[PDB]
């Protein structure tokens, strides 16, 4: 009977319809129910049922008053649908328009009708008092709020609604988010009120009451945590609480605003703030705070103080990215198409594993944005980055890993990215040679560092409450200390190999950070391997030594 | 015009995987594709009703844009449905012919069609995507060659008959053909084949060399003045190398090492030691005898970046079991990056390994996932896609395989 058709809808296979049962309710309540339902069943939104539908759903009323139903069970057992809008606009990939009007739908959903051989499970139950009388039976015709086909059939329905009109317009713009629409053209703001005005004639047509009141909304626009004015957006202000104790929920939802902050805030941080959430035992467990996250949280306190806005997308201009290094692992970046208009802003900061180098991170940073660009302006950026070409090309030359570089520029904004330390590709000359080795008992935890030279050196510290590896680390991080500013080590540890090889400039190990100093302070350093336990030179009498 | 009932495997549901951001260049390619291809009735649009998603992608292939569909999830799914010839490694030419096109004749059972949802995306969600499914027989879905089989036997059964020597062997959407011909014959009868299939109204818009392919052998070094290192390095790739072949010493060669030596050190190479070297020499070049091809068992395929263009790999089902290794190599040509050589590297030993067992391998990529997800299409001209990994520990093998 409706103009709009339907779509087909299924139960879930082998499953039948809802046969909740309908809890007491206050005589109160009833009458709202019988009010609401007959001027709902005099619009067609429900149907009075005969006896044999043998199925039900709760229904509530609550404060004007509004009917409430409760489909979880019908939910469980309809077909799913494809997943409607996931995610949404970021304001920074909106293009300038002249004029834009936003229209919120009214009773969107129950404008639009319902499948047929469906309505069967839909069907409800208003009480009658003590049960003193059976009660009355209604089913929904039009798409019942709360079910789980609602949300997506009433986009589907709304756009194909939407065809005609747009076809005939191809100038406006018409986006679609929840049951609201935002239109925007670049007539003159006359024009453009006539074209709104004949969209909402062509959706009341269809049965789509639109804004009457003019347009309900005035920029700025609350919209999603944002605030879009005809020229800037921003995010809505962010508050970020003060608390003696800190429970793991008020952390979570602490590096969540400034999540949200990151986008349009430069210089945020979270980095010390999420470890504390490493155990994350439970919501209630209160977290004491560190004096690295105290800070964290004081310094992004101190940048939300002052506003800032974004501004939004031209496709005329190019798209640029800047990265600048924050330390202690973490780096930000801006994208902007002119020099201070910044369409957005961000952060990054994982590690990716126990330890890193500066390159690296950079190499990860610019793959975060290339992914992001992708998703919000369909394009990948120029990047500005502080790196000399020198420094970049030896990394991904001599790293491991397959990387791809897109083109960029260098600019000279300190501080600058740079290889603290380079291992030698060949042993070294008049360098003495240790023959490194460590130990530790499994069960006893303790253990040793050793070396032994081709000088005639030999030495060993004692070691407690340490394993096998990192012994093979100290013993390491031993020859670096009694040497000169050249050296040439061997190992028979391919654990502390990799980790050395990796050429890491930070780490969460104290240990492999001291290692770091040292390789930095040195001039010239050559790692080299050796099959253990096979009679190799020096390696052999630095086994025997720390075996001892 | 006759549908073939196609069923999922039971109690599985079909495909749900997500579509990847593309590009605005690359979704405008995939729109004046598919509105073509709904035109001529291939595809058609459908509605919130149908929650299955398969990925595409825009590729090249050459000037004109090309569409290639994710069907991994789904060809996982069908599966089941209902032969590879050992002799096509043997032929010295093997030429590769794309044959898709022609899969699109044949209607799809029209209750499988769901499964074969696609979604064109939408940049920064402003949209939702524009979703399609199949009409007809899809290319890179396992069940088109399978439905196409017997269409496909009818038309080459002249050809084969006037020509009994040659080998043919269908995967996908391509055709595996080969001959000990020479090559001027061995392209004639190609061309043959190329007017038989276009006679026949199938269109056919590659030529490899099996004869040349082997089991690399392991290489060690020949000095004119050793030192402690390089008696170190020689006496740790024996070692690994001993894992493989029994018959590998290292005593004599370690002798030289005997005291704590500085690593610069000159050792001269004395004769007992030469000759346990040169004896380690031979035993690399035999293979192992134990190395079989069990079909039940996945392929594997490792790679390792060694610089200057130069990417090693090993393909096998169990640790040390090798059983194919190679070395890739590309003339760099101004446009050479590390993702290209990889990508293509990919395909070359999934071409490779097609040929020789009639599957595809698992590879672990020594690549982040996501600069793979993001940069992968840009040269991938196969029309099929392997499964893969992510390689994040660092092989200190490197130098071993090199
Ligand atoms: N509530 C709301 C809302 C949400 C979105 Cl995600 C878009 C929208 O309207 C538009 C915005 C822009 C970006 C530029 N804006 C302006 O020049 C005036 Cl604020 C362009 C077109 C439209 Cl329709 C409204």
């Amino acid at each position: 009977i409706s103009p709009i058709e339907t779509v087909p809808v299924k139960l879930k296979p082998g499953m039948d319809g809802p046969k909740v049962k309908q809890w007491p309710l206050t005589e109160e309540k009833i009458k709202a129910l019988v009010e609401i339902c007959t001027e709902m069943e005099k619009e067609g939104k429900i149907s009075k049922i005969g006896p044999e539908n043998p199925y039900n759903t709760p229904v509530f009323a609550i404060k004007k008053w509004r009917k409430l139903v409760d489909f979880r069970e019908l939910n469980k057992r309809t077909q799913d649908f494809w997943e409607v809008q996931l995610g949404i606009p970021h304001p920074a990939g909106l293009k300038k328009k002249k004029s834009v009007t936003v229209l919120d739908v009214g009773d969107a959903y129950f404008s639009v009708p319902l499948d047929e051989d469906f309505r069967k499970y839909t069907a409800f139950t208003i009480p009658s008092i003590n049960n003193e009388t059976p009660g009355i039976r209604y089913q929904y015709n039009v798409l019942p709020q709360g079910w789980k086909g609602s949300p997506a059939i009433f986009q589907s329905s709304m756009t194909k609604i939407l065809e005609p009109f747009a076809a005939q317009n191809p100038d406006i713009v018409i986006y679609q988010y929840m049951d609201d629409l935002y239109v925007g053209s670049d007539l003159e703001i006359g024009q453009h009120r006539t074209k709104i005005e004949e969209l909402r004639q062509h959706l009341l047509r269809w049965g789509l009451t639109t804004p009457d009141k003019k347009h309900q909304k005035e920029p700025p626009f609350l919209w999603m945590g944002y605030e879009l004015h005809p020229d800037k957006w921003t995010v809505q202000p962010i508050v970020l609480p003060e608390k003696d104790s800190w429970t793991v929920n008020d952390i979570q939802k602490l590096v969540g605003k400034l999540n949200w902050a990151s986008q349009i805030y430069p210089g945020i941080k979270v980095r010390q703030l999420s470890k504390l959430l490493r155990g994350t035992k439970a919501l209630t467990e209160v977290i004491p705070l560190t004096e690295e996250a105290e800070l964290e949280l004081a310094e992004n306190r101190e940048i939300l103080k002052e506003p800032v806005h974004g501004v939004y997308y031209d496709p005329s201009k190019d798209l640029i990215a800047e990265i600048q290094k924050q330390g202690q692992g973490q780096w930000t970046y801006q994208i902007y198409q002119e020099p201070f208009k910044n369409l957005k802003t961000g952060k990054y900061a994982r590690m990716r594993g126990a330890h890193t180098n500066d390159v690296k991170q950079l190499t990860e940073a610019v793959q975060k944005i290339t992914t992001e660009s992708i998703v919000i302006w369909g394009k990948t950026p120029k990047f500005k980055l502080p790196i000399q070409k020198e420094t970049w090309e030896t990394w991904w030359t001599e790293y491991w890993q397959a990387t791809w570089i897109p083109e960029w520029e260098f600019v000279n904004t300190p501080p600058l990215v740079k290889l603290w330390y380079q291992l030698e590709k060949e042993p070294i000359v008049g360098a003495e040679t240790f023959y490194v080795d460590g130990a530790a008992n499994r069960e006893t935890k303790l253990g040793k560092a050793g070396y032994v030279t081709n000088k005639g050196r030999q030495k060993v510290v004692p070691l407690t409450n340490t394993t096998n590896q990192k012994t093979e680390l100290q013993a390491i991080y031993l020859a670096l200390q009694d040497s000169g500013l050249e050296v040439n080590i061997v190992t028979d540890s391919q654990y502390a190999l990799g980790i050395i090889q990796a050429q890491p400039d930070k780490s969460e190990s104290e240990l492999v950070n001291q290692i770091i100093e040292q390789l930095i302070k040195k001039e010239k350093v050559y790692l080299a391997w050796v099959p253990a336990h096979k009679g190799i030179g020096g390696n052999e009498q630095v086994d025997k030594l720390v075996s001892a | 015009i006759e549908t073939v009932p196609v069923k999922l495997k039971p109690g599985m549901d079909g495909p749900k995987v997500k579509q990847w951001p593309l590009t605005e260049e690359k979704i405008k390619a995939l729109v004046e594709i598919c509105t073509e291809m709904e035109k001529e009735g291939k595809i058609s649009k459908i509605g919130p009703e149908n929650p299955y998603n398969t990925p595409v992608f825009a590729i090249k292939k050459s000037t004109k844009w090309r569409k290639l569909v994710d069907f991994r999830e789904l060809n996982k799914r069908t599966q089941d449905f209902w032969p590879h010839p050992a002799g096509l490694k043997k032929k010295k030419s093997v030429t590769v012919l794309d044959v898709g096109d022609a899969y699109f004749s044949v209607p799809l059972d029209e209750d499988f069609r769901k499964y074969t949802a696609f979604t064109i995306p939408s940049i920064n969600n402003e949209t939702p995507g524009i979703r399609y499914q199949y009409n007809v027989l899809p290319q890179g879905w396992k069940g088109s060659p399978a439905i196409f089989q017997s269409s496909m036997t009818k038309i080459l059964e002249p050809f084969k008959k006037q020509n009994p020597d040659i080998v043919i062997y269908q995967y996908m959407d391509d055709l595996y053909v080969g001959s000990d011909l020479e090559i001027g014959q061995h392209r004639t009868k190609i061309e043959e084949l190329r007017q038989h299939l276009l006679r026949w109204g199938l269109t056919t818009p590659y030529e490899l060399h099996p004869d040349k392919w082997t089991v690399q052998p392991i290489v060690l070094p020949e000095k004119d003045s050793w030192t402690v290192n390089d008696i170190q390095k020689l006496v740790g790739k024996l070692n690994w190398a001993s894992q493989i072949y029994p018959g590998i010493k290292v005593r004599q060669l370690s002798k030289l090492l005997r005291g704590t030596k500085a690593l610069t050190e000159v050792i001269p190479l004395t004769e007992e030691a030469e000759l346990e070297l040169a004896e380690n020499r031979e035993i690399l070049k035999e293979p192992v005898h134990g190395v079989y091809y069990d079909p039940s068992k996945d392929l594997i395929a490792e790679i390792q970046k060694q610089g200057q263009g130069q990417w090693t790999y090993q393909i096998y089902q169990e640790p040390f079991k090798n059983l194919k290794t190679g070395k890739y190599a590309r003339m760099r040509g101004a446009h050479t990056n590390d993702v290209k050589q990889l990508t293509e590297a990919v395909q070359k030993i999934t071409t490779e390994s097609i040929v020789i067992w009639g599957k595809t391998p698992k590879f672990k990529l020594p690549i982040q996932k996501e600069t793979w997800e993001t940069w992968w299409t840009e040269y991938w001209q196969a029309t099929w896609i392997p499964e893969w990994e992510f390689v994040n520990t660092p092989p200190l093998v490197k130098l071993w395989y090199q």
